RNA sequence: UUUCAAGUCGAUGGAAGUUUGAGGCAAUAACAGGUCUGUGAUGCCCUUAGACGUUCUGGGCCGCACGCGCGCUACACUGACGGAGCCAGCGAGUAUAAGCCUUGGCCGAGAGGUCUGGGAAAUCUUGUGAAACUCCGUCGUGCUGGGGAUAGAGCAUUGUAAUUGUUGCUCUUCAACGAGGAAUUCCUAGUAAGCGCAAGUCAUCAGCUUGCGUUGAUUACGUCCCUGCCCUUUGUACACACCG
């Protein structure tokens, strides 16, 4: 086995997703971004983007443009919880239906590539006793 | 857990094998394992060579069963 | 192709990647004791290192032992396919990796908080210790 | 377009009318000196459907096993096309359907 | 507007994509041999169609 | 042509068409020698019709069989029946019937299935269970 | 009288044709043979790493000899076996397509087989010639 | 269009089953017994057996004429077929 | 043997001598048995425009401290893998669709992708070259190469949509389980037991049923001891009939 050492190094590290750091990630077009994520995401964008996902992105873009003192970009509500989070919509706040209520989530960078409804549980957890 | 059968053949066991196997009515994989304390894989290579060396006569040939007897 | 004998060369206990390996196990199945090394993976690193599988663990010399730990730590450098690896398309740097004994639980852990930090549904059920892959829990998994 | 090698395919659910039409055509192909090949008994097909007896879902699990036997016969004739078609109208039967292929 | 929403969800390749000839039901449909009949509707029409019980 | 008789033997689903022609004694299984039967432990089932009468009976006849259907074991019983029936059928047609009745005596006294096909077939499965007679386990 | 492939046991004929094909060395072996498993239903690669490709090609040659226009899809089903689904019952799963397609392609460049009309892969004019030869050098002992 | 043999004999039966119930609902008051479909070249003969053949063939056979029209328009049959 | 009767048990012949094997149908009445969640089958009650009609979106029917039932994998060597041998039967399959069965060729470790062709079918898929099985090897009684849950990362397919992973594939993790208490189920010959395959549901998903075939036994061919039912006799203050 010889030996082993683990001296971890840094350089003012910016958050990075699969070799692409946050700076370049956000202004990459979503066409380019999907080429470096999982198989399920890659298949979905090849199948054709219907109007519903693209319409939410347009509203989400406008909601950030409404405010330019750099605070939270006001909530956009939606039912479409099969939305795949893209770097374009990082930092936006969306209200995602869980069947009854608008769960409010703020799009953190580590949420990218996930399904929008995966962060809003649709059922209150069971509590016996 | 108590088996701890020997899998490496040293020199003390090697000549003990060639001194004990001929004095057997019937040798097989289990017979070699049972009394010589060697492993099953080591028994199989020992049988295939002891037959090639002429000490052991093959009564019956089979993958799952090797029936051998003394050649004297 | 015949029985051979040796004295003093066998090594009863091996230490690879800070894990103790029993020396009387066949080499392909001895390495499976190292967590992160399965039967399929151990078969290929031995074939890439030109270590014939017909050898017990203690039979190997030091020269061969170092040659194996080098390959496991650099699989892509030894014509090991990317799809054959443990951790491919890594989350942070996007390169294909194969995590090993002590590194596996660290990055397995780092994946758990990464799921829990974003508070995804899969990460939440992992926190509760419940099944995360959609399994029914009504009637199964009642032990403790 | 004269004498041709002509196939007549016979399918029906019931064999009595099928064999009557088959024999009647063979009979008419005998007194008329027309060389013939057949009839050829194709392996009969058993169309089976197995449903549950209960309209509801209560009781012992009992099943029906319905059947629909389909018998198919093909006969080869060596005659001009005008002769074979008029033979079909001679031996027309409601149960048996006829298709003619050259 | 409304016509683009009313009855807009696809109703193909599904259980609701087909129905019984007789009762227009969605459950217990029989598609073998292109029957497209409910299993209950089939029993009351089997003799007419030509299905008989022999064995 | 020549003295040729064609017969068949059967087991559950296996059917072995025996072409017993005459000749130097050629005996092949699907174009392969009987000396190469795949089930070695069952190699003596097809050797029985040979050693019972004596190989001298096969000097003048050659037999080529084509066995299809059934399973591995069911095919062995189909082959041995086609051979036994083929030897008898040749004697009845091209040899005196006194010899044919002699051969038939030794075969029948040893195994009925050499000449008589086994009539056993699989019982149909009935609903309410996973087998013909077996039923789903009942609970109260 | 002559000797054919059908006159020799299958199991030890392939062991002899495999030995010749390896010592001849002209068969082109793809580069992933030391890595891959024969079938998706299998869980481990073949134990005879150096010789398994030759033996499988020998088996393919013998199997094609006895039939007419067998395809490569049929070869996957033939060498496929029961998959070890964990708790679900066993099932038959076909073998890997590349291994079989490379073998028949490899066998096509050694001269034993060729693409037959109406599909499949016939045995070559020389394919009968050299297989029947190996049969003779099998049964002399 | 192109329909299989298995699917054609079943379709003829299914057509008979649906056609038979249609007469039971429409001609219930006339003692409807059964229907016989006699296929023939260039024509589809249908024989209905009823206790009263006046209610079907009434007022210069108006009902039977207006009843065969309900079958041409539902099974896409030629008016003469 | 027998009341020499109905029959039964043995042989011989026979393809078949258990009703030849197996099923389908199946009497006189009856149950508050189950279904109005099969019906454009229904009486009545409720609702009928802020619908309890119908449609659209999203969730749920899977939700988990627990008790119970039908099952599938297994606990190993009569075995696991690795090569090799290589045999069934019952069935199904499409068009200007809304897309069927898909060989053969070519890519791909696989899963899978692509190009042509055949088949509305004893023709082509298909000999469905299925699995158990057999041979030769590795393993060697070890929670081991038995077992494959749980979980991490990745690759494809179906589908508008896969997150609460549809499913498949690759690597890795490798858990209880070391033959199971009280109890209790099914079964007598090609039967039981294994072992797979097809059809139904089905865009996708079979640890499910309905069938089919491969390999193929142990043990009775008897009894009323337990259990259920039937008959006869008997008691009854029950007859809406002991839920009296
Ligand atoms: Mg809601
Ligand atoms: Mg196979
Ligand atoms: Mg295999
Ligand atoms: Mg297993
Ligand atoms: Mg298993
Ligand atoms: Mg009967
Ligand atoms: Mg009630
Ligand atoms: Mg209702
Ligand atoms: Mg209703
Ligand atoms: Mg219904
Ligand atoms: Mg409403
Ligand atoms: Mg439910
Ligand atoms: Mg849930
Ligand atoms: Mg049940
Ligand atoms: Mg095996
Ligand atoms: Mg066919
Ligand atoms: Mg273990
Ligand atoms: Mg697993
Ligand atoms: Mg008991
Ligand atoms: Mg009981
Ligand atoms: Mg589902
Ligand atoms: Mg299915
Ligand atoms: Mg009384
Ligand atoms: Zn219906």
């Amino acid at each position: 086995m010889v030996d082993a050492t683990a001296p971890k190094k840094r350089t003012f590290k910016q958050f990075s997703f699969k070799g692409v750091d946050l700076k370049d990630l956000v202004e990459m077009p979503t066409e380019e971004f999907t080429k470096l994520c999982g198989a399920r995401v890659r298949r979905r964008f090849s199948r054709g983007l219907d109007s519903k996902p693209m319409g939410l992105i347009k509203k989400l873009r406008a909601a950030r443009a409404a405010t330019e003192p750099n605070e939270r970009p006001a909530v956009v509500k939606t039912h479409l919880r099969n939305m795949i989070v893209v770097p374009e919509m990082i930092g936006s706040v969306v209200g995602v239906y869980n069947g009854k209520v608008f769960n409010t989530v703020e799009i953190k960078p580590e949420m990218v590539g996930h399904y929008l409804g995966e962060f809003s549980i649709t059922y209150t957890p069971v509590r016996h006793g | 857990d108590k088996a701890q059968h020997i899998v490496i053949l040293d020199q003390e066991k090697y000549d003990r094998i060639l001194k004990d196997v001929p004095t057997y009515k019937y040798v097989s994989v289990s017979v070699l394992v049972d009394r010589l304390k060697i492993g099953g894989s080591l028994a199989r290579v020992a049988l295939r060579q002891l037959e090639e060396d002429g000490i052991i006569t093959p009564v019956l040939k089979h993958s799952k069963q090797a029936i051998y007897t003394r050649a004297q | 192709p015949l029985v051979v004998q040796e004295q003093g060369s066998f090594q009863h206990i091996l230490r690879l990647l800070n894990t103790n390996i029993d020396g009387r196990i066949k080499i392909m199945y001895a390495l499976t004791k190292i967590r992160g090394v399965g039967r399929r993976y151990a078969n290929l690193v031995c074939k890439k290192a030109d270590v014939e599988l017909t050898k017990r663990a203690g039979e190997l010399t030091q020269e061969e032992l170092e040659r194996i730990v080098t390959i496991m730590q650099n699989p892509t450098n030894y014509k090991i396919p990317a799809w054959f690896l443990n951790r491919q398309k890594d989350q942070v740097d996007g390169k294909d990796y194969h995590v090993l004994a002590n590194n596996l639980e660290s990055k397995l852990r780092d994946d758990l908080e990464r799921l829990k930090k974003i508070r995804s549904h899969r990460g939440i059920r992992h926190f509760w210790g419940l099944k995360v892959r959609g399994q029914h829990t009504k009637t199964t998994s009642r032990g403790r | 377009q004269q004498i041709h090698k002509i196939r007549i395919t016979l399918t029906s659910t019931k064999v009595k009318q099928l064999e009557n039409v088959s024999a009647n055509i063979i009979r008419n192909a005998a007194q008329y000196n027309i060389v013939k090949k057949g009839p050829v008994r194709m392996p009969t097909k058993v169309l089976k459907i197995t449903t549950r007896k209960t309209p509801n879902g209560e009781g012992s699990k009992t099943w029906d096993a319905y059947e629909m036997r389909i018998h198919k016969r093909v006969i080869d004739l060596q005659a001009p096309a005008s002769t074979v078609k008029r033979i079909t109208q001679i031996t027309i039967e409601p149960g048996v359907d006829v298709e003619v292929t050259i | 507007a409304h016509e683009n929403v009313w009855f807009s969800h696809p109703r193909n390749f599904g259980k609701g994509s087909r129905q019984c000839r007789h009762c227009s039901s969605h459950s217990g449909l029989i598609r073998k041999y292109g029957l497209d009949l409910c299993r209950q509707c089939f029993r009351e029409k089997a003799a007419d169609i030509g299905f008989n019980k022999y064995r | 042509s020549t003295q040729s008789v064609q017969t068949f033997g059967k087991k559950k689903t296996a059917t072995a068409v025996a072409h017993v022609k005459a000749g130097k004694g050629l005996i092949k299984i699907n174009g392969s020698p009987i000396t190469l039967v795949q089930p070695e432990i069952l190699r003596f089932k097809v050797y029985e019709p040979l050693t019972l009468v004596g190989l001298d009976k096969f000097q003048g006849i050659d037999i080529r069989v084509k066995v299809t259907g059934g399973g591995h074991v069911s095919q062995v019983y189909a082959i041995r029946q086609a051979i036994a029936k083929g030897l008898v059928a040749y004697h009845q047609k091209y040899v005196d019937e006194a010899s044919k009745n002699e051969l038939k005596k030794i075969f029948a006294s040893y195994d009925k299935t050499l000449l008589v096909a086994d009539s056993r077939r699989m019982e149909p499965k009935k609903f309410g269970g996973r087998g013909a007679r077996a039923r789903f386990q009942k609970s109260y | 009288p002559g000797v054919s492939v059908r006159d020799v046991p299958a199991q030890d004929f392939i062991n002899a044709y495999a030995q010749f094909l390896q010592r001849q060395g002209k068969l082109e072996v793809p580069g992933y043979v030391d890595i891959v498993k024969t079938s998706a239903g299998n869980d481990l690669p073949p134990q005879e790493a150096e010789t398994w490709f030759y033996k499988r090609a020998a088996s393919i040659a013998r199997h094609i000899y006895l039939r007419k226009q067998v395809g490569v899809g049929a070869l996957n089903k033939l060498y496929g076996g029961a998959k070890n689904r964990g708790f679900r019952p066993h099932k038959h799963v076909d073998a890997s397509g590349s291994i079989n397609r490379k073998c028949v392609q490899a066998l096509q460049k050694i001269g034993v087989l060729e693409i037959s009309p109406k599909g499949g892969r016939r045995i070559s004019e020389n394919g009968q010639r050299d297989l029947d030869r190996i049969a003779a050098q099998t049964l002399e002992e | 269009a192109i329909l299989s043999k298995k699917k054609k004999l079943v379709a003829d039966g299914v057509f008979y089953a649906e056609l038979n119930e249609f007469f039971t609902r429409e001609l219930a008051e006339q003692g409807y017994a059964g229907v016989e479909v006699r296929k023939t070249p260039s024509k589809l003969e249908v024989i209905v057996k009823a206790s009263n053949t006046q209610g079907v063939l009434g007022e210069q056979g108006r009902r039977i004429h207006e009843l065969t029209s309900l079958i041409v328009k539902r099974f896409k049959l030629s008016p003469e077929g």
